[PDB]
């Protein structure tokens, strides 16, 4: 996946990462953002309005899972397929979630690392979070290929 | 497009850009340039490096169209009328481009202004790039 | 935006599609499900095999629909004003899947009409279908 | 990816159909309704109107090759990655085409062979048709990733 020196990079950058809020916030976003995407979750309850979905415990507590799960990827950047498998049978086989959204999702990732961490998340830094959203994307939408 | 709490949203978040636009259009074309180096093809003859002031004078010229696109929201096709056979018949610039300039415009915004980026005004902004984006890829034919 | 040209393309296909326009619908809608099973997800309560009264009776819909577009070019959002609500509020459509939807429709009337599906008339069907597609995608709430 | 029944029912297709001016009808098809495609094409010289994009004699000249590799890519179903790993590269990383781009070529095509094969392209034929070119597609797409 990345370079060595990429991977040093984005680890000690990674263990800033606040393991609750970010995924919480980033799912949040995505549901409000790209709202076709709230049809995945009519059984989380109210996300009618931007304040419901952000606030929304079910919301929070999906996002915790969401990055704990890009908190594990991080781990295994050389093997992002093998480590993202029974995620990607789930999201592709049972869910048939359209993998486009796999990559708004990373997106919406790598614009809440952005709000959160300001001038710390350099363009050089950013750009190797690309690589690993992407990395993930990828990932997920394999048992579509 | 926009609605009306749209075009409220991208107004608002634009007047905290307000004198860094410049400085918001540069950063955002050099994340564009590092994280989707593709995109560098189309400006062959610029040198791309950061602090390039080639970087910096474009980056001011993309910001002045999207104050000028967000002083004229109700008439988009008409205010970016030159940039888009520019764009679309001149340097047939592939769509994909766009959604990766807007991305990294986001990425800055949320950057500079985590207080006034909330996910109603993200919301608005993705909406606005989108529909500057289609008004720019509209004259290929 | 639709060209005159275009709109003079749009019309005089669909005036070739002339009485099939409803089994065209039908067998689009077929020809989508089979081809991306994932768009079957929004019928679990259809019984989608082929020739399935279900099918026939939402192609036969669906067809409507874009004769109500072809009559009405110079305002989609207007014409498919019900529509979008529909399939953005109610119905929550991925927006991949119009375009799905659309090559599913290309290539039942190049089936078809393989002498009146010209390159140009190709082009002006594929603007018509996406920019039907991007009125009923856009609108949120 | 494609089970041996849709195997058999594509290969048994294109042994029979006559596709000598299929892949020039395919490219020109993408140049004429996706013009942005026609940056890539500046030295085949006239591309000014659809009339001139469908009659260059480099258009459909091209369009040839691209069929030939296509056939060839049909004839290793199994090993769509290896076969197109080569082409990949040269289309990615020298020739900066964008992979979207492999998807809206891999359509025309269909739409193509619709128009010229008539009732024998079935649903079910042009579903394993979607198919192929979704691997071709993938297989080009792979030094993306
Ligand atoms: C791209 C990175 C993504 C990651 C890392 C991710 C991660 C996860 C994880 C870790 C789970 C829990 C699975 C289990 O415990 O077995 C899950 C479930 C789920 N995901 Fe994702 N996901 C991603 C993308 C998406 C997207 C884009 C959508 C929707 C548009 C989505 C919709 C869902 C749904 C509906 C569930 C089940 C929720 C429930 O009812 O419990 N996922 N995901
Ligand atoms: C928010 C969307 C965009 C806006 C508002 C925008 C705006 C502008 C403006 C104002 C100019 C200068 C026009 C002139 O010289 O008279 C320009 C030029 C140019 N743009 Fe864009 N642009 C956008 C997207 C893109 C994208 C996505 C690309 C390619 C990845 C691109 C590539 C170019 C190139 C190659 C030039 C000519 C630069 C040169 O060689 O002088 N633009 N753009
Ligand atoms: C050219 C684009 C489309 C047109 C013109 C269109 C048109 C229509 C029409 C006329 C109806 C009947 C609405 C009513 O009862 O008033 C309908 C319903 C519906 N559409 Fe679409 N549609 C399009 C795209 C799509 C796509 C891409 C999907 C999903 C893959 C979709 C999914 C549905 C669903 C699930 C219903 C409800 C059907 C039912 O319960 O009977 N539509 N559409
Ligand atoms: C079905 C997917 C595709 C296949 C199988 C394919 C195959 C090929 C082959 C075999 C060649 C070399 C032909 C020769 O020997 O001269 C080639 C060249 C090329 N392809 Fe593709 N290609 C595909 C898609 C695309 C797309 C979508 C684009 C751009 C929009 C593109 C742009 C090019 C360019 C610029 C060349 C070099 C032409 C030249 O020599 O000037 N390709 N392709």
């Amino acid at each position: 996946m990345l370079t060595a020196e990429e991977k040093a990079a984005v680890t000690a950058f990674w263990g800033k990462v606040k393991v609750d809020e970010v995924g919480g916030e980033a799912l949040g976003r995505l549901l409000v953002v790209y709202p076709w995407t709230q049809r995945f979750f009519e059984s989380f309850g109210d996300l009618s309005t931007a304040d419901a979905v952000m606030n929304n415990p079910k919301v929070k507590a999906h996002g915790k899972k969401v990055l704990d799960s890009f908190s594990n990827g991080m781990k295994h950047l050389d093997d992002l397929k093998g480590t993202f498998a029974a995620l990607s049978e789930l999201h592709c086989d049972k869910l048939h979630v359209d993998p486009e959204n796999f990559k708004l999702l990373g997106n919406v990732l790598v614009v809440v690392l952005a709000r959160n961490f300001g001038k710390e998340f350099t363009p050089v830094l950013q750009a190797d979070f690309q690589k690993v959203v992407a990395g993930v994307a990828n990932a997920l939408a394999h048992r579509y290929h | 497009v926009l609605s009306a709490a749209d075009k409220g949203n991208v107004k608002a978040a634009w007047g905290k850009v307000g004198g860094h636009a410049a400085e918001y259009g540069a950063e955002a074309l050099e994340r564009m340039f590092l994280s989707f180096p593709t995109t560098k093809t189309y400006f062959p003859h610029f040198d791309l490096s950061h602090g390039s002031a080639q970087v910096k004078g474009h980056g001011a010229k993309v910001a002045a169209a999207l104050t000028k696109a967000v002083e004229h929201l109700d008439d988009l096709p008409g205010a970016l009328s030159e940039l888009s056979d520019l764009h679309a018949h001149k340097l047939r610039v592939d769509p994909v481009n766009f959604k990766l300039l807007s991305h990294s415009l986001l990425v800055t915004l949320a950057s500079h202004l985590p207080s006034d980026f909330t996910p109603a005004v993200h919301a608005s902004l993705d909406k606005f790039l989108a529909n500057v984006s289609t008004v720019l890829t509209s004259k290929y034919r």
